[PDB]
């Protein structure tokens, strides 16, 4: 993994470049960077840099040479080793080859094309293609970094950038950081949506396999450890990963409290044996069982009793969307696999007027 | 072939770029015919890198040098001395690498500078890798490690402009030399003709250092290496060395290559002198001393087995340039001792491949990999060849099962210091006054060289010290050698137009040690690779054939003959234009080609000029064929000359001339002080 | 400048760490006085890491060099012709660093290898640092930068036993030169005496590619870049050469720092060939073609400035070995060509930095600095030598005020590329077939060399081709000589025992011309720094005084007189022992040592004769002052280049005249 040494000037035959002045310049990069990283310019010859073909040239020496070479004439054009390796190309030995259409033209110049000029349009096709609540989590990440900017002439000048794209944005954002927002310049303007740019317009998870159930549990009550038993065996078999949280570890337990936390787990699971809990220990900090809970809600993650006055002490409404109370093992196991399935219950999360 | 798994082979296939995309590298992608090249050129860019990045840092020292591989055979089971796997059982062989050097000039610096030379071995034994880092000189300039970079800033060029490549001949190192009186021994080694072998299969290999055998059973005993070659001493005369360096400053590398490539593979016999703790300061001097030899007369060698080079590497950066030897590649049975130059040289070695390979992991490659398993928790750095297995790379560990397992003198035939070496004392920066006398071995040397031979030597150093422009370090200089001899100071003096100071003979003797003179060594034991060249013409048929005669007869006894005329043709090897001298061991004149002895295909008077050197320079010299008085007379050479050789018979000619090839050199023509 | 700050004065003081704790370095730290050596002393692993460390990388190619100091002065307000601020006014003076050097041989190789050599100069110009990357040969052996390293493998050494160093005469090198002709022009060039100039000083530089002038309107011109040598056109004979590889390693280097020392730096004219964009297929090649020279009678030469190397470096390591320089540290009012060879060495100068320099701070080594300061946002990297101020290092930016600002052609005197130039067509991997003559200006260099000339480039391939062990290889090179000339083919394969193929004359013509020849640039028009070696004997008082007498009067001509004899004494600098004829320009013998000429301890036999002798067979004026001797040599007394006097005065004035002719090439045979 930290020698992997990519470059977009690994190519191949039936492959070309493009004039894109970011990848032409990107050429140049990946091979000279190698050196810097590998203190030396026999960094191909790491096995996993290695080519599963024969490797025929002319390359010589160099720091960390690992080969030994039997041809003693590495020059081209040679009689001495009978002009051997011979020169591949289009109508020869498979090499690559220049797009033969590729043409250039005109002044040799440092000067952008006009063509690139609409730095605002499509920004807009994004922004206009997300859900609603989509939209605010991006308003949102916007407001938490902007608002860090010390400079007020900086964010003035990202309120200008920001509604040449959206006048709401601007007016959101500004909104935050105590700036009026430019006024409105619609040249950039526009009402179209474009398909498969949205995570959460894209629809349930096609699989659920290695998603994450948390199964928070007491040592204290043998129900609360048998209910956790038979989840597991119930979500295990359908490629979820569970881990059974309790106070202290134990046969069956996977993690205490105090290594847990809500971040660790795509759906929480409380097995109702454990009430007490959630209402003080050496063994995890002040409030833990709870907290997890209340963060996984929080987050929209699929929460659920199995076994509810827990969903009060954590402020969880029975009937929301993604939270689940069923006595039955059975009936459970198959609506939170649908919640996780969704994997994230939007409607949780305050929107702008 | 020890490397076959790294080797990459060419001889067929499309070019491919690194990762194995076929690719052209012959022109240019452009932005039409005549346009400007384009960024998006891969192709270009990865070759061009590549050739950019190709040279790495030369070696400190030692930077011009030449590589071979071979075998180590041991002659037994030497488990009476020491715990050494590779040395456990008659006949067991070994694979090694050596590597030979000049010492102080750079890459592309002549082969026959006037130096110190190297003599690096690697044993890749089963117990791991086992390097014996030598010079073909037994005694070393310094006696603590810390001076060698004074050593080395002082005889490498001056530093503001550079000046002059690969010489001790100028004011800094004289200056130094006569500062640093330890460097005695060594200065009157490198001004004798192992200064300037006749070639790397011609010289000896010393360790330098007193290192300890160690048996299983823990005792030890202190050993000197020494690898007595098979082929004999022969040295260069210096002028002869001054004109090779021009003409072909490859000659050492090309007679090492050439020898192996024909079948005749240089051998060494390894061996050691041995003695007992006890004898550390028995013979006179202390065997911590690195300025210092163990004389034969006190202790006699071993042979352990036979050292042969017999396979030229296939990529000489790959395996010459890239070998990394290290004194710190030590096996059980193998130990260090307190010689302070040697302390030092532990550092050194493991530290300076950081330097030439840019990157921690060094022994990785191909040359420096040892030909059995590898189990330790060392991991990462840059240019990482290895995927590790193992998850829990600490020692202690439970969750990798306790793998690696410690090894030591008890288990796993773990590397183990000696254990009865002990130290005691004040923790110090003093020099033990057992060091203190830096003259009387140089003094034995000296007077262990026969007259000629002791003749060049001052001659070697009436050239060098003659080109040093202080007057200052001139007479400090002869303050040094006087000590050592005043004969020498005096004979020196002379040519520096300086006087010697007054004889002080605290140091002086008359001792002699054996096996030190290369002109006593005796006629070499064997003359297979010796060259001869017969200088002959183009423009008589019978010079020609006389040529073809003498080259069969030649060649059946391992000679390598070269036929020089005007020009080029079957039977002919070399013009006049491109021979010299300095090409041959012996040199005939055929008398067919009298008549040689201007033209546009040559310089004025080469001929006679390549024979004439040929005599001045103690060759072996002749005419075959029965008329010989005009070349002989022509080139001022005496009829009955020793090593002047005239039959018309070439069955008798050449029965007389590889006498004369043996012989090596006829001293008898070079004068001597008075 | 930037230097000054960076100088290091220890002519006092007692030793410190690197970190300026006072230590010592002499003795390592050992437990008991013959115990071992402890890991606690710093003072010995400080000192043999910085050791350990000393070497970097040598140079791809031109690894063995020297360099010098010097000025630049503008001759005129150049702003006709090109915006180039250190061109824009009379008598601008400009510092200059100068690196000469060799091409193949590795760092520690002989100065007088045959070989391309390089001439690179930098302009520490007051609107940048400005480097000319040129060579002493105005054309180069391929046409397009991506076979660089297929010359430069070709041409190095053997690559499984590195056989031979600094030489082109192996198949390998004859081989390349012989499937691609375009290599023929530098051949000749590399063949002929400028492959082995007798000095630096003695030999011109050359830019080799078009270059455009760029005026502040915009407009451009195509020029050739060419420093014409003050000190003339010199050349070693082979042999010599050869000899002087073995003697002196050194020589040019030694040449250039003794000439500075004495007060007599080098000069050169900066001088350019200019003509019009319109004319870049006008004179019957591609001005594109590296392999191309404007022929002087099509396009004069305009001197620009004065180029002058007046002070030797202070360390070679920091000041010679880490010299950078690159085609890329271009200023205003110069511009690039489509010369595919020019175009990709840009990539590799830059490059490469990174392989010598370890890191990508290379600029800041005080000798790569510029004299102007530096306001960018390149940030950190290994060996960071600045604290930036600025922590708004992007652009564009408003918390660092938009600064710095972008210069254009219209602001802040940027560079600009020149704005006429154009691209059009397909992308393609393809030779222009206007670079497809590859043996016309080779023929044109050939007839324009003098016999004795033309003669000795017929031997230097006959010297470097007999030395080819492939049959095949030697008849591929014979194809392409006959391409050039059918006489020059006949008589190389008259050496190698081949038979020349018939004449092939689509190349062939007898057009020449002016400015190429050494041989034919007529005498030297200074003989200050020449040598001149005095053979004498401390066997006759005579003798001494003699050379005495003629040291005074040689040496108020600036003349570098060697009195060699026996043994040193006063007035002796040289024994026999270590003199040779390739120390000298000229060797005079003072008759009182008369009887040296026919054994000694103190020297090998013969040297004294052999001094002479070589030194008269290689073409250097030789002279008796005060017959035995010219007798004992085979040296004709009427010979042109041989003076016999006892007129001391008189000796000194025919003697210098020797010296400007510099060679006698009537000593040289020619072929039938
Ligand atoms: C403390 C510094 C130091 C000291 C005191 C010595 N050396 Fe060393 N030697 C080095 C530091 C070094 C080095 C700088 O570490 C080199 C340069 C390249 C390398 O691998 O080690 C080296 C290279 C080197 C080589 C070239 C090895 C090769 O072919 O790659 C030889 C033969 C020697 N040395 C031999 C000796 C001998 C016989 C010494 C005295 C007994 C000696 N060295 C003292
Ligand atoms: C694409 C590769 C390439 C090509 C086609 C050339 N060179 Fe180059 N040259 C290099 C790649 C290079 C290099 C590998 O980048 C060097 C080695 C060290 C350095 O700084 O650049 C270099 C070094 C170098 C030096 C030594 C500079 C110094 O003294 O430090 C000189 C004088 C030249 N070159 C001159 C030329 C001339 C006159 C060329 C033909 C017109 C030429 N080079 C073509
Ligand atoms: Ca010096
Ligand atoms: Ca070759």
């Amino acid at each position: 993994t930290e020698q992997v040494m990519f470059q977009p000037g690994h190519i191949v035959r039936g492959i070309d470049f493009t004039e894109d002045p970011l990848l032409q310049g990107r050429l140049f990069s990946y091979l000279d960077t190698q050196l810097n990283r590998n203190g030396g310019p026999n960094f191909e010859q790491l096995p996993i840099n290695m080519p599963r073909v024969p490797i025929h040239n002319n390359n010589r020496d160099g720091a960390g040479q690992m080969f030994i070479h039997r041809n003693k004439y590495p020059y081209t054009p040679n009689t001495l080793n009978s002009g051997y390796p011979r020169q591949a190309n289009q109508n020869a030995g498979r090499g690559f080859f220049t797009a033969p259409g590729r043409t250039a033209s005109g002044a040799l110049v440092r000067e952008v094309s006009p063509t690139f000029n609409d730095h605002w349009s499509q920004p807009r096709l994004f922004f206009n293609s997300l859900t609603p609540v989509e939209q605010q989590f991006l308003v949102n990440a916007m407001r938490f970094e902007i608002s860090l900017v010390k400079s007020e002439e900086v964010k003035k000048n990202v309120l200008t950038q920001l509604n040449r794209v959206s006048h709401d944005v601007a007016v959101r954002v500004a909104a935050a950081i105590g700036l009026g927002a430019p006024d409105a310049d619609d040249t950039y303007y526009h009402n179209n949506k474009t398909a498969g740019v949205s995570i959460v317009g894209s629809g349930p998870l096609p699989t659920i396999k290695t998603l994450r159930v948390g199964i928070l549990a007491t040592t204290s009550e043998s129900s609360a450890l048998d209910q956790a038993a038979q989840l597991r065996t119930r979500l295990e078999k359908d490629g979820l990963v569970v881990t059974v949280v309790a106070e202290t570890l134990r046969e069956g337990v996977d993690q205490t409290y105090s290594t847990a936390d809500a971040t660790g787990f795509d759906g929480v699971v409380v097995v109702d044996g454990a009430a007490a809990l959630f209402a003080s220990s050496p063994l995890f900090p002040t409030g833990r069982p709870l907290q997890i809970f209340v963060d996984a809600y929080r987050w929209g993650k699929p929460v659920g009793v199995c076994g509810s006055e827990v969903l009060d002490a954590a402020d969880v409404p029975e009937d929301g969307d993604g939270v689940y109370s069923e006595e039955s093992v059975d009936m459970f196991v198959e609506e939170f696999e649908k919640g996780l399935a969704t994997f994230r219950f939007t409607d949780r999360f305050a929107l702008d007027s | 072939s020890p490397l076959a798994a790294y080797e990459v082979d060419d001889s067929t296939g499309y070019l491919t770029s690194d990762v194995g995309g076929p690719i052209q590298d012959q022109t240019s992608l452009k932005a039409g015919i005549r346009g400007p090249t384009l960024l998006e050129d891969f192709m270009f860019r990865q070759k061009i890198q590549h050739f950019d990045h190709e040279r790495v840092p030369e070696r400190a020292v030692h930077a011009r040098g030449a590589g071979a591989h071979g075998t180590f055979t041991s002659y037994a089971d030497w488990s009476n001395i020491t715990a050494a796997s590779f040395l456990n059982a008659t006949g067991k062989q070994t694979p090694v690498f050596v590597r030979f050097s000049t010492a102080a000039g750079s890459r592309g610096s002549a082969d026959t500078a006037r130096d110190v030379h190297g003599f690096a071995t690697r044993f890749y034994t089963d117990e791991g890798n086992f390097d014996i880092v030598g010079n073909n000189i037994p005694v070393f300039f310094i006696q603590d490690a810390i001076q060698f970079p004074d050593l080395i800033h002082s005889v490498k060029p001056r530093p503001d402009n550079e000046i002059p490549q690969a010489a001790t001949a100028h004011d800094s190192a004289w200056d130094f030399f006569s500062q640093q009186p330890s460097t005695m021994h060594t200065l009157f080694w490198a001004m004798s003709g192992h200064g300037i072998p006749r070639s790397y299969r011609h010289m000896d290999g010393f360790g330098v250092h007193t290192f300890r055998f160690v048996k299983d059973d823990g005792s030890s005993k202190l050993i000197k290496w020494h690898f007595k070659s098979r082929q004999g001493k022969a040295s260069l005369v210096w002028e002869e060395a001054q004109v090779l360096s021009g003409k072909n400053a490859d000659f050492h590398r090309q007679d090492l290559w050439d020898a192996i490539e024909s079948g005749n593979g240089p051998e060494w016999d390894v061996c050691v002198q041995i003695v007992d703790e006890s004898q550390a300061q028995a013979f006179g001097f202390d065997l911590l001393d690195p300025t210092k030899i163990i004389p034969e007369e006190y202790a006699p060698l071993t042979k352990l087995g036979l050292l042969k080079l017999d396979r030229n590497p296939t990529n000489y950066f790959a395996e010459t340039e890239q070998v990394m030897f290290q004194p710190g590649h030590i096996v059980r049975g193998i130990d260090f001792t307190e010689d302070p130059l040697l302390q030092g040289r532990l550092f050194s070695y493991l530290d300076t491949q950081l330097n030439r390979n840019g990157g921690p992991n060094f022994e990785q490659l191909p040359i420096n990999m040892p030909r059995v398993p590898i189990h330790n928790n060392n991991r990462d750095g840059a240019g990482q060849m290895f995927i590790h297995r193992n998850k829990y790379p600490y020692t202690p560990n439970t969750l990798n099962s306790g793998y690696p397992r410690q090894a030591n003198q008890n288990a796993g035939r773990g590397f183990f210091t000696a254990p009865g070496r002990t130290a005691s004392g004040a923790l110090v920066r003093e020099v033990s006054p057992t060091f203190n006398d830096h003259w009387s071995q140089p003094r034995l040397f000296f007077n262990s060289l026969t007259p000629v031979e002791q003749q060049f030597l001052v001659n070697a150093m009436r050239f060098e010290i003659s080109l040093v422009k202080s007057e200052e370090v001139k007479k400090n200089v002869l303050t040094q050698l006087n000590r050592v001899s005043h004969d020498v100071a005096v004979r020196v003096a002379a040519a520096i137009g300086l006087g010697a100071p007054d004889a002080d003979d605290t140091y002086y003797h008359n001792n002699k040690t054996a096996g030190v003179s290369i002109v006593g060594s005796g006629p070499l034991p064997t003359i297979k690779t010796l060259r001869v060249g017969i200088l002959a013409t183009t423009s008589e048929s019978s010079a020609l054939d006389q040529a073809a005669q003498l080259r069969t007869r030649l060649e059946k006894d391992g000679l390598v003959v070269t036929v020089v005329a005007e020009t080029l043709r079957e039977g002919v090897d070399q013009t006049y234009s491109t021979a010299d001298a300095t090409g041959f061991d012996g040199v005939v004149v055929v008398d067919g080609a009298a008549a040689l002895f201007s033209s546009p295909l040559f310089p004025t008077g080469r001929p006679l000029q390549i024979f004439v050197d040929a005599y001045r320079w103690g060759k072996p010299v002749g005419v075959c064929g029965g008329k010989s008085s005009e070349v002989l007379d022509a080139a001022d050479v005496p009829e009955d000359g020793d090593g002047v050789y005239s039959e018309e018979s070439v069955d008798m000619f050449v029965e007389e001339f590889e006498k004369g090839l043996a012989t090596f050199r006829f001293t008898d023509r070079f004068a001597l002080d008075s």
